RNA sequence: CGGCCCCCUGGACGAAGACUGACGCUCAGGUGCGAAAGCGUGGGGAGCAAACAGGAUUAGAUACCCUGGUAGUCCACGCCGUAAACGAUGUCGACUUGGAGGUUGUGCCCUUGAGGCGUGGCUUCCGGAGCUAACGCGUUAAGUCGACCGCCUGGGGAGUAC
């Protein structure tokens, strides 16, 4: 039950922190596939968009971390 | 009217709490010296009864080979396990040429007359299954002629 | 005999979901709608009427017929068949070896039929009340096995089938003997070791009743003759 | 990889109908340019291996269709070896 | 012939997959298993607990013909899932048709909020709405007569997830599941689920569009350890089930049954 | 690479036989269409249908008696790695005499019968039985 | 998991809550996985093996239930 | 071969077309790449840790366990050329029943929805015929064949001596 497939996205943006805030963890970390469904394809990019993210400044690493 | 020819008889073993339990293994074959053959694997603790269930085995599921004449219609190989077999047919007067368990199968099938080289493992038991798969393989002129759509003068 | 439109109606047509097929039964179906294997109607009825006619002629010649099916759901109904046209059955577990062991077997039959004897021929009654329950509960436990095979004397001389991979024991011991085989076989079915193969729903209740029926029509029909 | 629009140029210049691209020649000038390219990778990184297996391969491939042009065709083989300054 | 080709586009065209063209016809009962055939490669093992009606016993005899449903096949031998979801595409049909005059109008009546909207029962099925929908203004149907008659007027419906919120009395008026995950959680809002499979551990009651809950052992009862949630509640029914906890990230809402 | 076709055709065969596959096509050529022939004469094959303009598909119609397959055996003896040629009087006996050995002759491709009537050995193709 | 005890809660219910989500997180089982180095090699035989027992247990066993076992 | 980013760069696959026109397959010698450890020169050195030291354990304990701990592990450029370097399965091509997946394309179809029907590539498991000493392999063959190469000929002595 993929939403990418669904909304049919050509590219994850890491810029889009909401949609992202949604495949990671209370404690910061990214959420399964097996969990959240995402096609495999589409998982590999989520996650690259996180890292991303985190590099920005924009998704926090970890909960703990400050 | 049929002929039965104990190939060989062997001593197995089974190990258990106390020591060795012995028994005995019969192999047999039996034929009606023309085209029915039919060997027998039985086993007992004696091995009277052993080689009685053999031969039964044997009278039971017996098997049909074409001989043209005394001898065999033409070479052929029969394998099974280890024991690879080839056997040739031969002119009135050569006898069988055939060495063992062999032998024994050819003789009951009412060949008299064939060149036969057991290549290959030499175990009694699996040597005579190759034989008999051998010989029913071997098909005859008329039947050959029967699968082409021909004359038995036309394939000579 | 048996005509196409019954059989629709009956449901012969449908078979078994396409990943439990045989690819042995590719010739007899016709093609797969919504995931589910449609058998050859077309193919099917010939080969049954063929079938039929040949166990006819069997019945002819005061065949044996014995009629397996240990489904459950058609238990009830294949006896029904085999008591129609007075012919045996075995509507519960086919035992390992019944035919191929048939003189071991021969000697339950005959236990069978003495404790049944015991039941109600002899009217002695007086009996240990706990050896008197188990035997009772042998007398029930043997019938359930052998009931429809206990007049049977000796082999019998062609062998019907509701399921051949249910009954592949039985099949496979009438091979070994070379008793004929008539079998209903469904796509996941092997029909290699069946002689006269019958191209048909196994599991449907009413398509089995159908199957059975004209059978039962033709061994009378053959018993006249 | 080699640009498209080099590739192109490439074509038109030995390929003789210019829609053509597959002649042998054609294709020999291409991996040639490929080769000359992948030069100047190597001299700046010489452990990078992997490349180099693709190179080698090419010019194995060049190797193979000049060979071919040779026993067809000599004065064309002659001709493209001049044209590119292939040694041989 | 080309008339069996021709009958099989016939036969096609006179059946489709879901619980939909009412065809099986009852050919055994007995307790507790009945039985169809509603034109498939089998017929069904039907429990007996989707064919009784609102007080507890049996309503159809042999020859009587419901639609079942379709589009899963074959898990060994047989053929379906069960009617009575048939009954709720009914239900849904129902529900539909007051788009139409801008009013449907059945009976509804609404005693309490489990999750804060009274439950509407329409004829045997009892639906959950959100709290709003049982009273048209501020009502409140607690000072009403128990278990009181009026129809539902609709208030609010979640339209993927089904929770329908319906306006008893007042007769004169008239991707997906994980974003917005904070509507059925703040701490111990009550839902009315089926339960879809018991794997041992829990008992995966799941309803609310798309989404899943487990109940897993520990609650299930008032015992703990020796209860085998088999046992205990069902096979395919509607409970009682609240949240107690969600997850929206690692999609775990963790229900629970002994509230 | 494909090296053998004749050979690689008469894989083809045995594996349709075993495989009670009714008909086996394959890429035509001559002297495997000549081969067919040869068979279809000796009646191993029910028929041959070749097919095409550009590039042609031969398709041979594979036999079946009583169940089993009609080719019980057929192997090549001539092969790219090693060649076999017989002068007439070495010419071989498949089964004795109950198969047939195709053998490509001056005057064409014939079964060893043929062969040794006309008076000439050759090129020794495949042994069928 | 960082976690504030909400107002009129109980303490045995935060904790409860807290440890759920420690659960959750996986630490306890991450630290257990980082007191020793394991070998690549190890590391990969456990996960392939793991993946074989899971597969063992899906299919062969679901094999079996169709059959009654009395 | 595993954080993220950029620069240079090799291969694979699909979609249609268009072109070249057997240019192919295999390969003794030859050439290159080749884990870990190891070597050389110059850097670096947190953690880990051969050696080493102490503390235990023990009959002993030149080990296992504990506390420390140096080469080394890291980088640069050279050398080494071996591993259960394994799928213990040479490379290339053709042919022979099925099922359940994964991954990555792509054509059509009302995408009426996460779908429906195909068609390609790579890939995991189960299993048929056949094969196999059996175990098992089974369209990714260990089946049926062809082409080329490599290699084996009882165990030890020995992959050692010269």
């Amino acid at each position: 039950f993929c939403r990418f497939t669904a909304e049919g996205v050509q590219e994850i943006d890491y810029k889009d922190i909401a949609t992202l805030k949604n495949y990671i963890t209370e404690s910061g970390k990214i959420v399964p596939s097996r969990i959240t469904g995402t096609r495999a394809k589409y998982q590999r990019q989520l996650a690259r968009a996180i890292k991303r993210a985190r590099y920005l400044s924009l998704l926090p690493y970890t909960d703990r971390h400050q | 009217e049929l002929q039965e020819k104990l190939i060989a008889v062997n001593r197995v073993s089974k190990t258990v709490k106390g020591g060795r339990i012995f028994s005995f293994t019969a192999l047999t074959v039996v034929g009606d010296g023309n085209g029915r053959v039919g060997f027998g694997y039985g086993k007992a603790r004696e091995v009277p009864a052993a080689i009685q269930k053999a031969m039964e085995k044997a009278r039971r599921n017996m098997i049909n080979v074409a001989l043209n004449n005394g001898t065999l219609q033409h070479p052929v190989k029969g394998v099974h396990t280890g024991s690879r077999v080839f056997m040739q047919p031969a002119s009135e007067g050569t006898g069988i040429i055939a060495g063992g368990a062999m032998r024994a199968v050819l003789e009951v099938a009412g060949v008299h007359n064939v060149l036969a080289k057991a290549y290959g493992s030499t175990n009694p038991i699996n040597v005579v299954r190759a034989t008999i798969d051998g010989l029913e393989n071997m098909n005859s002129p008329e039947m050959v002629a029967a699968k082409r759509g021909k004359s038995v003068e036309e394939i000579l | 005999t048996v005509s196409m439109r019954d059989m629709l109606k009956a449901g012969v047509h449908f078979g078994h979901q396409t990943r439990y097929w045989n690819p042995k039964m590719k010739p007899f179906i016709f093609g797969a709608r919504n995931k589910v294997h449609i058998i050859n109607l077309e193919k099917t009825v010939p080969m049954f009427n063929e079938a039929l006619a040949e166990l006819n002629k069997i019945a002819s010649r005061k065949g044996k017929i014995l009629f397996v099916g240990t489904k459950r759901a058609a238990s009830e109904a294949v006896k029904d068949a085999a008591l129609s046209c007075d012919q045996f059955f075995v509507n519960h577990r086919w035992l390992g070896g019944m035919l191929t062991n048939w003189k071991t077997v021969r000697q339950s039959i005959k236990r069978l039929k003495d404790l049944e004897t015991q039941s109600q021929d002899g009217t002695f009654d007086k009996l240990t009340k706990k050896e008197a329950l188990m035997r009772t509960r042998e007398l029930e436990k043997l019938e359930n096995s052998l009931g429809g095979i206990k007049d049977m004397g000796g082999l019998p001389d062609a062998l019907f089938v509701i399921d051949a991979d249910h009954e592949h024991i039985a099949i496979k011991e009438a091979n070994n003997l070379g008793i004929p085989v008539f079998a209903i076989v469904d796509t996941n079915s092997d029909p290699d070791g069946v002689d006269f193969v019958i191209p048909g729903n196994d599991d449907a209740i009413r398509a089995v009743t159908l199957y059975l029926g004209a059978v039962a029509a033709t061994v009378r029909e053959g018993r006249s003759q | 990889s080699l640009s498209t629009e080099a590739t192109a140029k490439i074509v038109s210049e030995f390929g003789r109908d210019a829609n053509d691209t597959g002649s042998t020649e054609v294709q020999v000038a291409l991996l040639t340019a490929q080769i000359n390219h992948l030069q100047g990778h190597f001299a700046e990184h010489k452990k990078d291996h992997h490349s180099r297996r693709g190179l080698l391969r090419m010019v194995s491939q060049r190797r193979k269709l000049l060979d071919y042009l040779k026993r067809k065709d000599v004065a064309r083989y002659t001709q493209l070896i001049e044209r590119l300054g292939l040694r041989r | 012939e080309s008339f069996a080709q021709l009958f099989e586009e016939s036969l096609k065209e006179i059946e489709t997959r879901p619980g939909s063209i009412v065809r099986g016809v009852v050919v055994a009962i007995d307790k507790d298993v009945v039985l169809v055939d509603a034109g498939l490669k089998s017929e069904s093992a039907i429990p007996a607990e989707q064919f009784k009606n609102a007080q507890g016993e049996l309503e159809i005899q042999v020859g009587d013909e419901v639609d079942v449903a379709l589009d899963a096949v074959e898990d060994g031998f047989g053929e379906t899932l069960l009617s009575r979801e048939k009954a709720k595409r009914h239900e849904a049909w129902i529900t539909l048709e007051k788009a139409y005059e801008d009013a449907e109008t059945v009976t509804g009546v609404i005693n309490g909020k489990v999750k804060g909207g009274f439950t509407v029962e329409l004829n045997g099925i009892r639906a959950f709405l959100p709290g709003s929908l049982v009273d048209v203004r501020p009502v409140r149907d607690t000072l009403h007569l128990e278990g009181k008659e009026l129809e539902f007027k609709v208030i609010k419906l979640d339209q993927k997830r089904n929770n329908v919120v319906v306006s008893r009395r007042a007769v004169i008026e008239s991707e997906d599941p994980w974003v917005a995950i904070a509507k059925r959680y703040p701490e111990g809002t009550k839902l009315t689920g089926r339960v879809t499979n018991l794997t041992d551990y829990g008992c995966f009651v799941e309803i609310e569009e798309g989404v899943e809950g487990l109940v897993h052992v520990s609650e299930m009862d008032w015992t703990n350890k020796n209860i085998h949630p088999s046992k205990v509640v069902n096979v395919g029914d509607v409970v009682e089930v609240m949240v107690l906890d969600i997850d929206e990230e690692r999609r775990r809402i963790s229900l629970g049954l002994k509230q | 690479s494909m090296q053998d076709p004749i050979a690689d055709m008469l894989t083809r065969i045995r594996n349709g036989q075993a495989a009670n596959k009714a008909a086996v096509t394959m890429p035509s050529s001559k002297l495997k269409v000549a081969i067919a022939n040869v068979l279809k004469e000796e009646g191993f094959i029910e028929d041959f249908k070749v097919e095409g303009d550009t590039k042609p598909e031969l398709e041979l119609t594979l036999k079946y008696f009583q169940g089993k397959a009609v080719v019980e055996s057929i192997q090549r003896v001539s092969r790219p790695g090693l060649r076999i040629y017989k002068r007439k009087d070495e010419l071989p006996k498949v089964m004795a005499g109950l198969g047939i050995a195709v053998v490509s002759t001056s005057k064409g491709v014939m079964t060893d019968r043929a062969a040794r009537q006309a008076g000439l050995g050759g090129e020794i193709i495949c042994y069928v039985a | 998991p960082v976690i504030k005890v909400r107002e009129n809660e109980p303490f045995d219910v935060a904790l409860r809550r807290f440890k759920r989500s420690c659960e959750k997180a996986g630490v306890l089982a991450e630290v257990r996985r980082r007191e020793f180095y394991e070998k690549p090699t190890t590391e990969r035989k456990r996960a392939k093996a793991s993946a074989v027992k899971r597969h063992a247990k899906k299919l062969a066993r679901e094999n079996a239930r169709r059959t009654r076992l009395y």
